[PDB]
């Protein structure tokens, strides 16, 4: 029994072990009672605001679109305090851990910027903070390890399995089960179970909301599409959600393909997995024949997961949202085209997003079309990762 | 029947249940298969069996290690279940239960999953991951196979919980000891138990943390029909890779003493 | 022969090579017709706002005032885009450049904010950058270089002399007295020969003019004083210029103090040189007793610079501002404490400022004082030399 | 009167000054002091001469390495004075102008400054960073001690910055050949020349990238008073810092080479 609908379609529910159950109702209610409260709603909107940073500024393109119809926004997570999106939504659930009596934080982290917004906030709001994160990622993200420790955080290198994301998460769900008494689990998607896709949709939409009045005040229109990449499906959803009921505007999610999906190398289980159960949903991810959860890979920390949020599962299936790909080079290239025409070093999980959008415009020059692309992260965490690439191929 | 005719036996001879897990196919498929012979002429009443999966998510790191070296012997469901029909075909009465995570369950066929159970003589499936909340096509398909659906009673149970578990659980019910993932390292109630009774729910058994035979006598003497334990036989495997023959005593040792703990 | 008066007090001038003099007035021209053209302070403000991202926050400490009867607010210039203050003055001088019709930019920089800075305006308004960074600089701000690199800025390692930012400065100066047909210099801070330290100034004094701003709408009253670090002194100028004639409000400046002024190693020279004419203007220096010039240290590169801008030494002349020191364990502290009770990562060089803040707190706590301290960057490319540091002290 | 006085030498014989630059105390104070002697003997007609200063912002990597020379030979501006006297004791009628930069005339005084250069007996000084625009109590001092102010005049020179050398300065006018700082490897006009004699500037002596008999032909045809070379003077130092003597006469033969293309 629950307050709130735990699925999005076919997608979502709360596939945890019973164990958990009390701890997600907990929550659930927990949010419900914070969203009918002004009290509460005002102190995250102020932490948003004057701590945090918003409004984030929603920048033009002024030279990557030359020569074409293409008209580009980029909205500019990449200014929040913290370097990303994650930052907006950690806040919120850091509040609501204060509210249900916890003094605790567990937290996931593959690129790190959910781990460094958890530590930051916990830092500010007088939490105690531990954050798993794969070794694989601890070496290729490590600016961000020295941040999250510096701000007093606890993190834990995971080196089972991938040693990536998935397996961070894993750990942390394993560790929440046992200490969920005093710890609150600030899972850092919009994924994993109920009631978690949607506080995290919930937390993030002042994304699109703010896009959605910055578009129509420099336009006098909305865009014929927002694009986005997709991990787990945060900053997706939180520039999606306002625009959803907007039936004209096109919405554009963007797996990683890696090595290329041919491959198998790649992140892409929404259109090339399957449904199954796993991280306490039901929702698509890359499985094996008999149902073993398959490894990801992704040059990005922050999209190299086998799985999806069930809203965006939901979306696609209706047709609302669109999915696509692009590979590490496509995203390396958009990468490199920002930082030397824009003076923007975009995260590597951002590129995604970027790399599709200026598909868009290069297949189809002539095309009118105004576009927003959700610029979810700054790229100080990846210029060592890229800087190692770029030698290792002349450059 | 098999959950019912062991627990009228034990009953009328006044004595609690004892369940070792272990990891089907840990370390190799030969092995596991003598290991399991072992725990049922050691004394075993009934088995609990691991299916390997990639990321069991209530399993603490003796049993993740347990799930990994199986992997590295190539085990795969199908095997899993050829092995269980050998296991039945030279154990007709012994009360099977499986240990599945959702998805291997879920993955070509909720019903094909639990009809192949019932093909190889499996008597209960515990889906780890599915709560009673999402367990309705779960429990179904188990029932229709003739397959007893185990559900968990945790520590801090309320009352409707402590009835749906009584209502839609079959062959019995599993007591959890604390919080927490599957681990000896770490140990972990009256009420409960008395509830469960009053609600006519199937026999309950405690586990998690269960490792040595005070713990299953406590048990027992708390009113649990038995006990569990897991991490603690795998370790015993897990020590004894290079000495296969010692492993074997080692096990038989620890499982008759464990039963002899049940007859408290 | 100038526009407008090239001293403040004794202090400033035009101390520069003869080839020089055309190439300063014609940058002095250029900055009072465009200090009145309507279309280049509209183009300015849409780049602060919807590019670097301005305003930027006013944050109101929680913790780390706890006990005392100091209120302590933020400045958040960590949060502009390239992670300082020094861009706002950048995108500001790069118009200038376009103005006069040059297409390349000289910088120097010291601890890689404002080569950043420079990097990231050329690539967004098409100009070719090259940045001269003393080779100490270049090894312990690395993340810097890096970013500026990936930009497509050329980065040129200065080895002569200490191998930091005066020598950088040095050098770009020597460049451009051979390319200033062609070249703009870029220069980083409010010192060297008229006009750059009134230019430095009126393009960053937003920080001062928001903050006031800010301030009377959460307190209702202007700061009993503002802090802010001095290398050569923008930050610092650009936040107290819009309270000079508030005569109420405190003006504290905090230079380096190094290993402690009494072993020399510092870049103190406001409060413990002695005024001479070196980079253009006559300002205090740290000189020896037959007049060379001393070299500075500071744990902060972008402070470690033996001289000061000159409106800083008058405003120090006449009383209006104060001007302390700060070690560098004393900075290394408040960079700790931020971290670990705000979840901010500051500047090693902004530590400074904080620093003195915590000492005005801690020093009288029973002292009913609203501070405001110029966070003029954030951290992140000074993690790594303070891990190192802290390593090499237990921790 | 030095400059006045040869100059008039100079014009009645129909020749052009040459006017070598080295710093003083490069590689150490007695090899300099037979440098400047060699160069007085192999004909130069008047010299430049650096005092070491920690950052000489108008000088190219040459000149640089030339003040580290006699920094490491612990070389100091009072050092360069007793040098200075010693070198007007032995030759009483060679102008002898210093390269300052600003600081060092500033720094404990610009009249005592300008009084010390009297004293030792030098004729010229010129201060590379105090453009005219800066220069008052420079000039105004150096008056008042009988020293020639020097002053420069750049390539692209506006009438009014001719007025004002032509005016402020005395002894000669520097006639820069080229924008940048001092370098041989790097080369460099008949209309400033002509205007700063109709305005009765001090006669002009071109400087900066001149480093062949060639250049200084041309300067002296173009209708300059003569030329000055640093640079490629201080390379034959550096070249030969291991070989003292071979040094005084690869000096020798340039500085004579470089006079004899003052006839022209
Ligand atoms: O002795 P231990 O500590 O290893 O515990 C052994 C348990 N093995 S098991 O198959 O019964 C078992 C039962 C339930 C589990 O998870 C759930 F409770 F969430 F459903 C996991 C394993
Ligand atoms: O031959 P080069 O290229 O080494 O040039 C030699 C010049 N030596 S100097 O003393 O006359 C000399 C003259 C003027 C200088 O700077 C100023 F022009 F800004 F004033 C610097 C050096
Ligand atoms: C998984 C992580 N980051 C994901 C991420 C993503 C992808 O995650 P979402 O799909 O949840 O937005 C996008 N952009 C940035 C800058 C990100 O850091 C993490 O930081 O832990
Ligand atoms: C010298 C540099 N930085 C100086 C600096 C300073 C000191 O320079 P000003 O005194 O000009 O603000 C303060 N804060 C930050 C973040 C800085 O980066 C540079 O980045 O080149
Ligand atoms: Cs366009
Ligand atoms: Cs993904
Ligand atoms: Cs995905
Ligand atoms: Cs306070
Ligand atoms: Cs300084
Ligand atoms: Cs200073």
């Amino acid at each position: 029994t629950t307050l709130l609908n735990p699925y999005f379609g076919e997608f979502g529910g709360m596939y945890v072990p019973q164990i958990l159950m009390p701890a997600l109702n907990q929550l659930e209610e927990a949010f419900v009672s914070a969203q009918k409260d002004p009290e509460f709603q005002a102190q995250f909107a102020d932490l948003l605001k004057n701590y945090a940073g918003r409004p984030t500024a929603l920048t033009k393109c002024q030279n990557i679109t030359a020569g074409t119809r293409t008209t580009l926004y980029l909205k500019r997570e990449d200014l929040l305090h913290g370097g990303a999106h994650k930052t907006n939504q950690v806040l919120g659930q850091a509040l609501l851990a204060k509210r249900m009596g916890k003094s605790e934080i567990i937290a996931e982290t593959g690129a790190g910027q959910h781990g460094v917004a958890s530590a930051l906030a916990s830092a500010l709001l007088g939490l105690k903070c531990r954050i798993y994160m794969g070794a694989k990622d601890v070496e290729r993200q490590s600016p961000n390890v020295f941040r999250m420790r510096l701000m007093g955080a606890e993190v834990i290198p995971v080196h089972s399995g991938s040693a990536t994301l998935k397996d961070a998460c894993n750990e942390a769900l394993r560790d929440w089960s046992g200490s969920y008494e005093t710890a609150h689990y600030m899972l850092g998607t919009a994924a994993g179970p109920h009631p978690y896709p949607t506080i995290v949709r919930e937390f993030q939409r002042m994304i699109g909301e703010e896009t959605k009045a910055q578009i129509l005040d420099k336009e006098g229109r909305l865009p014929d599409a927002v694009i986005a990449c997709v991990g787990g499906g945060s900053n997706a959803i939180g520039m999606f959600a306002d625009f959803i009921n907007d039936t004209s505007v096109g919405l554009i999610g963007v797996e990683p393909g890696g090595h290329g999906i041919e491959t198998g190398e790649h992140g892409a289980p929404l259109k090339h997995g399957r449904v199954g159960i796993y991280f306490g949903m039901k929702a698509p991810m890359m499985q094996t024949a008999d149902g073993q959860i398959e490894e990801s890979y992704s040059i990005s920390a922050g999209l190299d997961f086998p799985s999806v949020g069930p809203q965006h599962a939901y979306l696609n299936s209706i047709g609302r949202a669109d999915y696509v790909s692009i590979t590490d080079d496509e995203a390396l290239e958009a990468f490199k085209t920002l930082c030397r025409h824009e003076g923007i070093i975009p995260a590597l999980e951002s590129s995604h997003a970027l790399a599709h959008a200026l598909k868009m415009m290069r297949e189809q020059p002539e095309k009118e079309q105004l576009l927003v692309v959700n610029l979810s992260g700054r790229g100080d965490k990846d210029i060592f990762t890229v800087h190692d690439i770029l030698k290792a191929r002349g450059e | 029947e098999r959950y019912e005719n062991l627990f009228a036996q034990l009953n009328d001879r006044r004595e609690g249940a004892f369940v070792p897990f272990v990891t089907l196919g840990d370390p190799g498929i030969e092995q596991s298969l003598k290991i399991i012979d072992t725990l049922i002429d050691a004394g075993a009443d009934a088995l609990e069996l691991g299916v390997p999966f990639s990321d069991p998510l209530a399993d603490g790191p003796t049993i993740q290690n347990a799930n990994l070296r199986a992997f590295a012997a190539g085990v795969t469901p199908a095997q899993c279940f050829e092995m269980l029909a050998l296991i039945r075909e030279k154990h007709p009465t012994i009360p099977i239960g499986l240990l599945m995570y959702a998805n291997l369950v879920f993955n070509n066929g909720i019903d094909a999953f639990y009809a192949r159970c019932e093909q190889v003589g499996v008597d209960s499936v515990l889906v780890a991951d599915v709560p009673v909340e999402e367990s309705a096509p779960f429990r179904q398909a188990a029932l229709r196979h003739n397959i007893a659906p185990i559900f968990i009673c945790p520590p801090n149970a309320d009352d409707d919980l402590l009835r749906q578990v009584a209502s839609y659980g079959r062959g019995y019910t599993y007591l959890l000891s604390r919080s927490g993932v599957t681990g000896a390292e770490n140990r972990g109630l009256h009420h409960l138990i008395e509830k469960l009774k009053e609600y006519h729910a199937a026999p309950a058994l405690q586990g998690f943390g269960i490792s040595s035979p005070e713990q299953v006598s406590a048990a027992v003497r708390a009113g649990a029909a038995g006990a569990i334990s897991g991490s603690a036989i795998v370790k015993i495997i897990e020590k004894n890779l290079a000495s296969p023959k010692q492993m074997l005593a080692e096990l038989r040792s620890f499982v008759s003493a464990m039963k002899a703990a049940s007859r408290a």
